[PDB]
């Protein structure tokens, strides 16, 4: 398909990949005993790799030369081939996850601005308003998309300091 | 003063006078996402267009299905109603689609406009005569003139109960379409044939019996 | 609270409700009267739902009524649920739509009076034609009482008529319920009950299908 | 005012009572600014000349047995010529669209360039029916009026040529056939229940 890659449920060096390493779990199970601790910790690790490979290919990976998924980054390919799951879904869930910290930090740290000392509060850390910030937090991009409308998301040159050139 | 927590704090920015003018006000916003007044205008303006909206996709899906139960009409599955309707359709879903985008953006611009500056829709030699028409009332989100034929705002006495009946009618819908996507993804079948499911059996037949909302069970 | 009747004997009984409008006996235990504009649409309401189903149940008990007897028409064993998929004279969705539009229009000129009274007691094509001046919402009277009935106890013959409609609307939806039930007419039904009433209640009935 | 459309309601104060055809209506305060009411008028007159012409050529098309109004521009969709009163026209449609579109738009920029005159007169009343002010305003109200009524009409005809399929003429027979039996509400489509 996308590079000349093809698909890791039809590649022939992606179930050779998974039969060696069942052939290496394999061999390591049989200096065993059936119904020992090492037994099914390693039935287990072969039951793991199995749905591990079936769920790779189910997802529709594309595989190179080398049996190994690859992922493809540019939203157009992703899109129309249908791996948007890959690069696309997750960077967007970084972005949520990101953006959702460093907005609860920059109201915690405004928040406590307006003190006494502030610096107090920034080495012992207040609960009860990071834990309301923290949950308040979860329309963080509706938050700074008003803040930067208004104005109010930046400080004016004026009010920040600089090296005297 | 009516809350939608008996004994919480209610926000500062939904106490004031003209927070509390608005429709449905019951001091709901944990995540204070109304504290800005442009922000809280702009939102409710959302809400209001995602209420009519909501209300007429669950309608057109409500109606026709309950009739579709009975005798009364044979419209498919609002899932599978696309497919079929662009079956023996005299367009593609691409060109009906980009026909749609402008219509719709251009009431869609007027709105925006009218929600940027209140009654500049109604600029003299702009629309034909008709911008006379595009000027909405004191309230933003309820337009007069074309909308509203019967004349049902004019009477105030009803006015602030009319409003109550059409945001909480609209965010009932809101949920209602939500649901019929959620059931969609678990049950596999219609609104009204769960609704029959669990009416057979709710005991045996619900959320907690499907598989997929409680994955821990 | 008054000493006008209530459906409660001692009961404190809502301030709204001060016996003007016919049948009052304080009887809104939802509050849905509160309002005063409310409360004027609702009664209009009530008149019109009361008269449709005095209507409705004094048609569906006369020809089971007759035809129980040796009177013999051509709708006959029909059913009152059955009487719509009947061969007449026109199919069923012509007579729908004119009387659709007939309904429309003095549905409308109803509700012109209602809005604004005595604005629709004029006749549009004979000009000499009109209804008296002295007239209220839901009590149009006129050439609608021709033998001159309302000149009498208007307040007795007014609570008569909000009493026989309220029980004829318990009667429709008796009618409806016991359709859909039992699956058979409703004077079958009373037949049925007046054999032997011991056995053949609702609780029996409903028990033997459960 | 020429009438009430609603019996028992108040006529509108932005409606001047010397307006022909001045019922009242207007219950969507389309015509609420007095810019607004002169070009609707001005629409309105000419709706309703140009819906009374509409509806007597399709009239006399399906009475004179020369088809109906919506058989009319077939000939150029398959191929033919088109025929006016059994004679044959050697105009094509791309010479019709040339010489229609030049002259409605130099008769309609004529007309627009007077500044939105809805009675001219003149040249275009020679026989000088409407020679006195006094008798001119009974006879807009008949104009209007009978304008009106061909909007309607054509709007009906349209309507009904969607939902059945006939001409007005051969509807007009069939229902005077079947009063009860062929109607809007045994077409199929006006009444979906039933």
């Amino acid at each position: 398909d996308i590079a000349g890659l093809t698909p890791c449920s039809e590649s022939k060096a992606y179930a050779k990949l998974e039969k060696k390493e069942l052939k290496t779990l394999e061999k390591r199970l049989k200096q065993y005993e059936a119904d020992s601790a090492p037994a099914v910790a390693l039935k287990a690790t072969m039951e793991r790799t199995k749905a591990r490979f079936a769920n790779y290919a189910k997802a529709g990976l594309l595989c190179g030369n080398d049996g190994l998924p690859h992922l493809i980054a540019d939203p157009g390919l992703a899109l129309k081939y249908g791996h948007a799951g890959e690069v696309f879904i997750p960077t967007f869930g970084f972005l949520y996850v990101a953006g959702y910290i460093g907005y609860v930090g920059r109201q915690y740290l405004i928040a406590v601005k307006g003190e006494a000392k502030p610096t107090d509060k920034e080495i012992i850390i207040d609960v009860p308003l990071a834990t309301k910030l923290a949950w308040q937090g979860a329309g963080w991009p509706l938050a700074a998309v008003q803040e930067l409308q208004r104005g109010t998301l930046l400080e004016k040159e004026e009010n920040i300091t600089v090296s005297p050139r | 003063r009516q809350s939608w927590l008996p004994g919480s704090q209610i926000p500062a920015h939904l106490d004031t006078p003209a927070a509390q003018a608005l429709a449905g006000n019951f001091g709901f916003d944990p995540l204070g996402l109304g504290k800005d007044p442009v922000a809280l205008r702009w939102y409710q303006q959302a809400e209001l267009i995602h209420c009519r909206t909501a209300m007429a996709g669950v309608a057109g899906i409500l109606i026709p299905g309950l009739l579709t139960k009975a005798g009364a009409l044979n419209v498919p599955e609002w899932y599978d109603a696309g497919k079929v309707a662009i079956e023996n359709s005299f367009a593609p879903w691409g060109s009906l689609l980009a026909v749609q985008l402008f219509l719709c953006g251009f009431v869609e611009a007027k709105r925006w406009q009218d929600i940027r500056k209140p009654g500049s829709q109604g600029e003299p030699g702009s629309f034909l005569g008709f911008e006379a028409s595009l000027k909405g009332t004191s309230e933003l989100g309820y337009p007069g003139g074309p909308f509203d034929p019967l004349g049902l705002s004019k009477e105030a006495d009803k006015w602030a109960d009319w409003k109550l009946k059409e945001v909480k009618n609209g965010r009932l819908a809101m949920l209602a379409f939500l649901g019929f996507v959620a059931q969609k993804y678990a049950t596999g079948a219609g609104p009204v044939d769960n609704l029959a499911a669990h009416l057979k059996d709710p005991w045996h037949v619900n959320y907690a019996t499907n598989g997929v909302s409680l994955p821990f069970l | 609270d008054a000493a006008l009747p209530s459906w409660m004997p001692g009961a404190d009984l809502p301030g709204y409700l001060n016996g003007t409008l016919p049948g009052d006996f304080g009887f809104d235990p939802l509050y849905l009267g509160q309002d005063p504009v409310k409360l004027k649409w609702y009664a209009q309401a009530e008149l019109m739902n009361a008269r449709f189903a005095m209507l409705a149940v004094a048609g569906i008990l006369v020809p089971e009524l007759l035809s129980n007897i040796g009177f013999s028409w051509p709708g006959a064993g029909v059913a009152w649920y059955d009487a719509g998929k009947f061969e007449y004279f026109a199919p069923a969705s012509s007579l729908f739509g004119v009387q659709m539009l007939l309904f429309a229009w003095v549905e409308i000129r109803r509700y012109q009076d209602f809005v604004k009274p005595g604005s629709a007691n004029q006749d549009p094509i004979f000009t000499n034609n009109k209804l008296p001046d002295g007239n209220e919402p839901g009590y149009p009277g006129g050439i609608f009482d021709p033998f001159g009935w309302s000149k009498g106890d208007i307040k007795s013959l007014k609570l008569k008529e909000i009493k026989n409609g309220r029980l004829a609307m318990l009667a429709f939806a008796g009618f409806i319920g016991q359709a859909y039930t039992t699956g058979t007419t409703p004077l079958k039904n009373l037949s049925t009950h007046l054999a032997d009433p011991w056995s053949t209640t609702v609780w029996q009935n409903d028990l033997a299908r459960l | 005012k020429a009438g009430n459309w609603l019996p028992g309601s108040d006529a509108p104060a932005w409606l001047p009572d010397d307006l022909p055809g001045n019922y009242g209506f207007d219950p969507l305060s389309l015509g609420k600014e007095p810019a607004s009411l002169k070009r609707f008028t001005e629409s309105e007159v000419i709706h309703g000349r140009w819906a009374m012409l509409g509806v007597a050529g399709s009239l006399a098309v399906e009475l004179l047995g020369y088809g109906n109004w919506y058989d009319a521009p077939l000939w150029a969709v398959n191929g033919g010529k088109a025929t006016w009163f059994g004679i044959e026209v050697p105009f094509d449609l791309n010479a019709l669209l040339a010489f229609e579109f030049v002259a409605m738009a130099a008769a309609e920029g004529q007309r627009g360039d007077a500044g939105g005159v809805v009675y001219p007169g003149g040249a275009f009343d020679p026989l000088g029916f409407a020679k006195d002010s006094s008798k001119s305003g009974e006879l807009k109200l008949k104009e209007i009026k009978n304008g009106r009524l061909a909007m309607v009409a054509f709007l009906g005809f349209v309507a009904q040529h969607a939902a059945t399929g006939k001409g007005p003429i051969a509807a007009l027979g069939e229902h005077l056939a079947n009063p009860w039996g062929a109607n809007f509400a045994t077409n199929g489509i006006s009444v979906p229940f039933f």
